[PDB]
């Protein structure tokens, strides 16, 4: 039983993974016997902040990424007498 | 009056001339029985996705 | 090798195909008539009565057609917005280097390349990403002879014994000289002033 | 229909309107989670501020998460939450992201942007003291960094006074959040009128299926049921179209919000 309802066929665990099938109300599932659990926002780290420390990169990389954008669709025309 | 639901005890009170109450969209919420004369409230059966 | 990387265009094509297919399939519906074929309901029936059935079919088909047109209009508005954004990316990232963060690629932008696609465009974004950090030690200002010196452009760092000025996105040390420092007042107000030469 | 064999049979031969309606509603429902994810989920990891707080004289205690509260919501968030204010086949589904993880994303953003600066928006977060990030940010509006370091205390005091005044204005002045309230009211009244449409004759002898079924026979009730079906279908179609228009508007606004937070939070626009 969860906040969004209930699951039948799944077994709850107390771990945390970045899930792929969102269930709802934070609960979400994975295959691994199907299991469901609480999603993990991400691996949590703490920056060692202070008032006198910086972090200057010493090397670099160039990455080529891609993105895709639709610009148009097919042009369609429809009669009235012929169709109706 | 034909309906389908689950009946339960209603804590409200009707006026003597009152017969049954509705709230929104003709939802007959409470009904007095014609024989024993008490008001029971009707709630729809559980449904979901 | 990896498929499913072009989900947007495939989705657009599938949406158009589904809309057209269901519009066509709507012909077979009855809409409360006696049949979905005009010729048979015309032949089996007589004049003043079949008119009602034909009217039912006509109004049902007309409603379906109007619904299809409205869906087309909404999708057209969405595609117009997307194409306006695409034109903007075409104009200000292909034809020049962009400054706004995270508009053209993750990291500091270098360029873009356009490629066609059956109903859209594909941008290859060439960006820049640093790595291999360290710590060093910082002090906001360096005062010599009692008067502060700020760096013209860069930031102050040190490796424990020798202080150096560098730029912000690449480790590169330089000794300090007046050529890259400018004075402002005396070091009594700033919080973090450290001695040096 | 509402549990009627006759109504289901009559609705069956009306094509596939219902499938289209459900598909459209599901699409616009998924779009909300899409919007929230594309707005907030900008950071690969989750950062947490160190317990020792000394930001060169500034003060963020009223915006950092408060560990005392179970929801870990900062004070201003609680003020906002306090400021802002049945079943007939329609249902409300919960959002995928609950409030706590949303608060955690906000805290991660707000704690990365304090110590790391803007660098965490491109590669890996790099620590740098706040009093120097302000020098960098003056250096980006044509004012040399010379100004700041003689005015650290005055600037800090002005910032604290301004943030306190914002707190008081939010606490006292009502209806300062009109846009969100308007959106909520619009949705509520749309649903309410959709519910209220169920009590219209539409030309039928009554507005209840069961009664006209129980008082008539299965030859003449056909016409009455047909009138009711077509009227209700028209109303539902209208509601769906209005929902689509409003959803497109909200998507435009969310795109603007994502752009604003990418450009102004992760760097100096
Ligand atoms: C910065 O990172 C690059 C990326 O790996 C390094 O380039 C490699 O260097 C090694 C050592 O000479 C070579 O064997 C590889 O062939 C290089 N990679 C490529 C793609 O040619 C580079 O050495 C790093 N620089 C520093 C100073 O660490
Ligand atoms: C700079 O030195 C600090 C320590 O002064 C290093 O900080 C590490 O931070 C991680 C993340 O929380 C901790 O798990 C480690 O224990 C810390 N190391 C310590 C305390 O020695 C940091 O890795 C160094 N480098 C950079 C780029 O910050
Ligand atoms: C910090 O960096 C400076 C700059 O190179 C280092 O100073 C040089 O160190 C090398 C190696 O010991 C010597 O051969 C040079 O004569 C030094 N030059 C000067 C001007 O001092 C210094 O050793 C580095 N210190 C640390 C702790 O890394
Ligand atoms: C950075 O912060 C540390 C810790 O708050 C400061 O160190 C303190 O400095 C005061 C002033 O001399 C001393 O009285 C304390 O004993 C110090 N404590 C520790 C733990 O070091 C430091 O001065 C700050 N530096 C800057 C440039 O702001
Ligand atoms: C930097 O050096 C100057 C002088 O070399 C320091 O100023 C004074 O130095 C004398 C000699 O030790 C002290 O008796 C005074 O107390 C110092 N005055 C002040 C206001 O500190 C100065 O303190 C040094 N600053 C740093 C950060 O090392
Ligand atoms: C930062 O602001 C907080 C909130 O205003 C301050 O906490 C309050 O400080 C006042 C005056 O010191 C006290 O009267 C209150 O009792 C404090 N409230 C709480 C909940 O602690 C805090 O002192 C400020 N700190 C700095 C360094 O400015
Ligand atoms: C772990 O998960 C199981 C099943 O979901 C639950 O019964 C148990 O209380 C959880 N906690 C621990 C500590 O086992
Ligand atoms: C109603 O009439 C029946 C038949 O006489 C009787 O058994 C019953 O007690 C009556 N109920 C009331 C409330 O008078």
């Amino acid at each position: 039983q969860t906040r969004a309802g209930c699951l039948i066929g799944a077994e709850h665990v107390n771990n945390s993974y970045e899930c792929d099938i969102p269930i709802g109300a934070g609960i979400c599932a994975s295959y691994q016997s199907i299991i469901a659990y609480t999603m993990s926002l991400g691996v949590e780290n703490s920056v060692a902040y202070s008032n006198n420390s910086i972090a200057i990169p010493t090397n670099f990389t160039i990455s080529v990424t891609t993105e895709i954008l639709p610009v148009s669709m097919t042009k369609t025309s429809v009669d009235c007498t012929m169709y109706i | 009056l034909t309906g389908t639901g689950v009946l339960t005890e209603s804590n409200k009170k009707f006026l003597p001339f009152q017969q049954f109450g509705r709230d929104i969209a003709d939802t007959t919420d409470a009904v007095r029985d014609p024989q024993t004369l008490e008001i029971l409230d009707i709630t729809p059966c559980s449904f979901g996705g | 090798s990896t498929a499913s990387a072009l989900g947007k265009l495939q989705d657009v094509v599938n949406q158009n195909a589904q809309a057209l297919n269901t519009l066509v399939k709507q012909l077979s519906s009855n809409f409360g008539a006696i049949s979905s074929v005009l010729n048979d309901i015309l032949s089996r029936l007589d004049k003043v009565e079949a008119e009602v059935q034909i009217d039912r079919l006509i109004t049902g088909r007309l409603q379906s057609l109007q619904t299809y047109v409205t869906q087309q209009l909404i999708r057209a508005a969405e595609i117009r917005a997307s194409a306006n954004l695409a034109a903007t990316k075409m104009s200000e990232c292909v034809l020049g280097q962009s400054k706004r963060v995270d508009f053209c690629g993750k990291g500091y932008h270098l360029m873009s390349f356009p490629q066609s696609a059956p109903h859209g465009v594909v941008f290859l974004h060439v960006t820049y990403v640093p790595a291999q950090e360290k710590n060093f030690t910082t002090a906001p200002a360096i005062c010599h002879d009692g008067k502060a010196h700020f760096p013209r452009e860069g930031v102050f760092v040190s490796n424990g014994t020798h202080w150096f000025v560098t730029q912000r996105n690449f480790y590169e040390p330089q000794i300090i000289t007046t050529d890259n420092t400018f004075v402002s007042g005396n070091c009594d107000v700033v919080i973090g002033i450290v001695n040096n030469t | 229909c509402g549990d009627s064999t006759e109504c289901s049979n009559l609705l069956l031969q009306y094509g596939s309107f219902c499938t289209q309606l459900n598909r459209a509603l599901t699409g616009i429902a998924v779009e909300q989670d899409k919007n929230t994810q594309e707005v907030f989920a900008q950071v690969k990891q989750i950062y947490k501020t160190p317990p020792i707080k000394d930001f060169g004289g500034f003060n963020f205690s009223q915006i950092l998460p408060d560990p005392s509260k179970p929801s870990k919501r900062s004070f201003i968030e609680d003020l906002l939450f306090n400021k802002v204010t049945k079943f007939n086949g329609l249902t409300v589904l919960p959002p995928l992201l609950t409030d706590e993880m949303i608060a955690q994303y906000t805290s991660a953003l707000l704690a990365g942007t304090i110590t790391s600066g803007w660098t965490f928006g491109a590669g890996a977060a790099l620590q740098i003291p706040f009093a120097m990030q302000m020098a960098y940010r003056f250096n980006g509006i044509g004012v040399t960094q010379n100004v700041l370091y003689e005015n650290q205390k005055l600037i800090a005091n002005q910032f604290n006074s301004a943030i306190g005044k914002i707190q008081d204005s939010l606490s006292s002045t009502a209806s300062a959040l009109g846009k969100l309230q308007d959106v909520v009211n619009q949705n509520a009244q749309a649903l309410n009128t959709l519910v209220k449409q169920l009590s219209s004759n539409f030309g039928a002898i009554s507005s209840v299926l069961n009664d006209i079924l129980s008082r008539l026979d299965k030859v003449e009730a056909e016409v009455q049921i047909d009138r009711l079906i077509t009227g209700r279908l028209q109303s539902l179609q209208t509601y769906v179209t209005q929902q689509l228009i409003r959803a497109a508007e909200i998507r435009a606004s969310a795109n603007l919000a994502a752009t604003k937070m990418s450009e102004c939070v992760l760097g100096q626009s």
